[PDB]
Formats: structure tokens, C-alpha cells, sequence
């Protein structure tokens, strides 16, 4: 059994859609267990800047209660059968899940039902909860990483919504109110955009059936007539820096509008991004790797994190990389990096492209191992493309580009186009944006 | 006088001509240059900076 006939193999990911406007998706192969769980679209790209984080408390205190389950009772249940329930909400898409056991697949479904419809929302548990996010506001603080990337939004998507952080600023937090988050409950968890999605012992007439007769009390018209529409985002080639010197390293994030998730785009960048690769100072690897940037960090031990990512939403995305090394490398790396995509602009050959296609294969595959990561799959990709691409569609896409289409798109991306540097900690090196933007060019070709 | 003037200062026709250009053409590379400084000195220009103390 080859390569080719095992993902034609692949159980497919039946996909209904009951009246009220939810659609349900099961992918149901051989496992006793199971991941179940809705995948509202919401986040910070649906929220203005005076309710900028109600989404993230809205998250805080879905498993604290409901009308149904009084209170800890939830986390009863859910710890009786052992499953471990849990909920993640990024800048575009909130979603819960549990992952249980399939035989108790009718009380999962319920008690996704009871969170995420019937929550009671109440005020005590609003005061108590709001200390724990003004916690997690410091903790992120501390996440060296994370602010970065917050930082890169920021300067970026200036303005437009994408710019908002998802857990919020800290005066919102400490101002909002039970009637903020009743009209954000309201206005984004709505059953069309609401994906119910199973993996593992689920049968596809069981989830229908079962979301029928749990799920159907969901509505699909919107108060007055108030209809939280898309306001598309601008990309604004800025830089910001955070200049602090007491931080040991110095985390640095630079990418360009990179495409959407409707974009085919995304399939040969993504292979160009493979290419530059990952690496990390503990990796092993050594002045060994394929990737000539990960070789030359690991041969004069510039960096110790750098890796490249490809954010991308609904309407635009990011693309490019984030490095964290010594105040004494970036501006050495902000040569290499940018040394590196140019030569994909202009001289990417095919030898490496065939090893950025595995190495996407690899990823695609691994990634959809494990019930969790299936369930997190179809509820993505049923929002952002509307079906779950079956990886047999990932194979022809992956065999259709080649260097010449890696190097189309890449021009077409990367080339001349101003960048959204970020900088943290003691960024001195880091060259002036001035310089970014002339590495952007290569005047030999 | 003025043959005389002519012998004192032959290029004086060549000369004038030169400088004609050289009014023409620095009128147009003297703004476009300052065009590109402006330009590529806008980032230290706009820099809007802020200060955020523990
Ligand atoms: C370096 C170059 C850029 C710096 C700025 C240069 C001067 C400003 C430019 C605008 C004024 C000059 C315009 C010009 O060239 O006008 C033409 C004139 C010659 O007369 P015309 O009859 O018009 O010539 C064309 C038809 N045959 O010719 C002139 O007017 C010439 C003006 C005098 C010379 C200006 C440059 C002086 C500095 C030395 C440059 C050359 C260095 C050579 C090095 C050794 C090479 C072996």
C-alpha cells in the first residue's frame, strides 16, 4: 500500500446542515474515543475597540456555569467520564471541544449544548473572573513570544480590527459588564456560523441526530436587525520596537501581507516557507541542515529560535519569520533571512522545492494525527474554506507547484514589499526599517 | 569694446549657453533629490516615539 492509496483511503468528512443554520461534520474511522466540539467564528477581528476582549471572557466563564449545570456541577460531569474539555478562541475563530470517550459521545453533546447556549453569565463569577484575566494579562506579559506577535498585529493591521489583541486591553477588562458580553454572546454564537464537529467513534447519522434534538433551539436571525458584518483589513508596513535591555534575548518578528485563506497561494509559500525551515539550539542538526539559513545560525551559533510562520486569515495574512537571538546577531540575521527569501525570489531550484514538498507532505499528515487535531481541522477548514480538504486535494496541489511557481509567488509576495518589523528587548542591531525595506530588493537581479 | 571683451573672454557665448542648462537641469534635479531625501528621511520624520515605565 503506497503513499498514493492510502490517502485515498482517508474516512471521509461527511458534513450535514440542520435547519437553524448549524452544520454538522463527523469523521468517524475506528477509535473508542472522540473529540466533539463547536467552533463559533468569532474573536478579536469581530469586536470594536470598546469591547475590545469580551470574546476571551466570554471563554473565561463558559465552564463556570450555565442554567442547567448550577455551577462546578459541569466540571463534574465532565470529570466523571474523565474527559478533558477545553476551549482555545484566537483572532478569528472561538471554539470548545471535549475529548471523551465515544460511548458517552449523548452527554458530551448535551453538555456542549448547555455552554455554549444556556449561560448563565453571572455577575459574581464575572468579578471573580476578572482578576484572573488581569493575571493572565501579566503572565502574557512575561511570554516573551507572545507580545511580539501581538506587537506585529499591532503595527500591521493599524487600525482595522486585527490590530486588537485577543484577551484585550487592560481598561476594558476592568470595565466590562454582564450587558457587554450578553450582546457579544448574541451577535457571535449564532447557529450558521456554529460548526458542531466529531472525530473517532462517531457515526455521522449519530452527531445529526443528536445535534437535532440539542442544537436546533439555536437562531439564526440577529436582534433588530443588527448583523455583525466583515470590515476587511489594510496592511500597513510599519515598525515597532520595544526597546528593553534587561530582556536576555531579543525576539524579532518581520512579515509581509502574505494571502488569504481562500488563496491557492498558500500552498506553494507554504512549501518556499518550508524551505527556509525551523531551527532551534537545541535541535541536533547542526551545521548539517538542508535549510542554508539554519545552517549558517547553527554554524555560528547566531540564533536560537528563529522559524518562520504563516498566519493567515479570512481576507490577508502574515508571512514571514521570527527570530530570537543575541542583541549582537540581528542585524547579521535580518541579512540572512532577508539573503535568504530573495534567493527563493530569484534562484529557487528545484532540488530544494522537492524537499519543501515533502517536507509540507510530512506536516500535512502528521498534523491530522490524533482525534483533537482532526476535530480542530474540520471546524477550521469548514470556516475558512467551507469543506475539509481532503489531503488527496493537498497531494495534487503539493505536486502541481514546482521551482518556477515557488518562484512566481514569491515574487509576487515577497519582493519589494514593505515588511511589519517588531522588535522586543535589547533590539539595537536591528536595522532601521529603512534597511529592512532596502533588503527587500536585490539589485543584481 | 565689445570686440574687446570677446577677445578677453572667448567662451563668453559657450559659457552663458552652459550655465542656461545648468539653471534648466538643477531646477529639475534639485527638488527631485530633495524629493528622495524627504522620501527616504520620512521614517526619522514620523517617528511618533513613547515612553512606558514600570
Ligand atoms: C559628477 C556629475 C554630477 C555632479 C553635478 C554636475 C554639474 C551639474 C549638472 C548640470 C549642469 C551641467 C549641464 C551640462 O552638462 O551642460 C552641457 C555643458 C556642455 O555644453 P553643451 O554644448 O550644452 O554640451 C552638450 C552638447 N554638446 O556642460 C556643462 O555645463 C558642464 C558643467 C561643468 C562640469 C560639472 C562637473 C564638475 C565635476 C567633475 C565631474 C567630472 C569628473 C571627471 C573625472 C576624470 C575623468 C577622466
Amino acid at each position: 500500500a503506497t503513499y498514493a492509496q492510502a490517502l485515498q483511503s482517508v474516512p471521509e468528512t461527511q458534513v450535514s446542515q440542520l435547519d437553524n443554520g448549524l452544520r454538522v461534520a463527523s469523521e468517524q474511522s475506528s477509535q473508542p474515543t472522540c473529540t466533539v466540539g463547536v467552533w463559533i467564528d468569532a474573536g478579536s477581528r469581530y469586536e470594536n475597540e470598546k469591547n475590545n476582549g469580551a470574546g476571551y471572557f466570554v471563554e473565561h466563564l463558559a465552564f463556570k456555569g450555565t442554567k442547567n449545570r448550577p455551577g462546578s456541577a459541569l466540571e463534574k460531569e465532565v470529570e466523571s467520564m474523565g474527559a478533558h474539555l477545553n476551549a482555545y478562541s484566537t483572532r478569528e475563530h472561538t471554539a470548545y471541544y471535549i475529548k471523551a470517550l465515544s460511548k458517552d459521545l449523548p452527554k458530551a453533546v448535551e453538555l456542549l449544548a448547555d455552554i455554549v447556549q444556556n449561560c448563565s453569565l453571572e455577575d459574581s463569577q464575572i468579578e471573580k473572573e476578572r482578576d484572573v484575566i488581569l493575571q493572565e494579562l501579566q503572565e502574557n506579559d512575561s511570554s516573551m513570544r507572545d507580545v511580539v506577535f501581538d506587537y506585529l498585529h499591532a503595527t500591521a493591521f493599524q487600525g482595522t480590527p486585527l490590530a486588537q489583541s485577543v484577551e484585550g486591553p487592560s481598561e476594558n477588562v476592568r470595565k466590562l459588564s454582564r450587558a457587554d458580553l450578553t450582546e457579544y454572546v448574541s451577535q457571535h454564537y449564532k447557529a450558521p456560523r456554529m460548526v458542531l464537529a466529531a472525530a473517532g467513534g462517531v457515526e455521522h447519522r449519530q452527531l445529526l441526530d443528536l445535534a437535532q434534538k440539542h442544537f436546533s433551539s439555536l437562531s439564526g436571525t440577529y436582534v433588530e436587525d443588527a448583523v455583525p458584518a466583515f470590515t476587511p483589513c489594510r496592511f500597513t508596513g510599519s515598525e515597532i520596537r520595544h526597546r528593553d535591555d534587561a530582556l536576555p534575548l531579543a525576539h524579532v518578528a518581520i512579515a509581509v501581507e502574505g494571502p488569504g485563506w481562500a488563496n491557492p497561494d498558500n500552498v506553494p509559500l507554504q512549501v518556499a516557507n518550508a524551505i527556509i525551515g525551523h531551527y532551534d539550539s537545541t535541535y541536533g542538526g547542526g551545521t548539517h541542515m538542508s535549510s542554508t539559513l539554519a545552517s549558517v545560525a547553527a554554524t555560528r551559533k547566531l540564533c536560537q529560535s528563529f522559524q518562520t510562520f504563516n498566519i493567515c486569515y479570512a481576507e490577508t495574512g502574515l508571512l514571514g519569520a521570527h527570530f530570537v537571538c543575541d542583541n549582537m546577531s540581528i542585524d547579521d540575521m535580518m541579512f540572512f533571512l532577508q539573503g535568504q527569501w530573495m534567493r527563493l525570489c530569484t534562484s529557487a531550484t528545484e532540488s530544494e522545492v522537492v524537499r519543501g514538498k515533502n517536507i509540507l507532505r510530512n506536516a500535512l499528515v502528521s498534523h491530522l494525527d490524533g482525534t483533537t487535531p482532526v476535530c480542530e481541522d474540520i471546524g477550521r477548514s469548514l470556516l475558512t474554506y467551507g469543506r475539509r480538504i481532503p489531503l488527496a486535494e493537498w497531494e495534487s496541489r503539493i505536486a502541481e507547484v514546482d521551482a518556477s511557481v515557488v518562484r512566481e509567488v514569491c515574487s509576487k509576495y515577497f519582493y519589494d514589499q514593505c515588511p511589519a518589523v517588531a522588535g522586543l528587548g535589547p533590539i539595537e542591531q536591528l536595522p532601521d526599517y529603512n534597511r529592512i525595506r532596502s533588503g527587500m530588493f536585490w539589485l543584481r537581479f | 569694446c565689445t570686440f574687446l571683451r570677446w577677445a578677453s573672454e572667448p567662451e563668453h557665448d559657450h559659457r552663458k549657453r552652459m550655465g542656461l542648462k545648468m539653471l534648466m537641469m538643477m531646477g529639475l534635479l534639485l527638488p527631485l533629490v530633495y524629493a528622495m531625501k524627504r522620501h527616504k528621511w520620512s521614517v526619522l520624520k514620523s517617528r511618533k516615539l513613547a515612553y512606558r515605565p514600570p
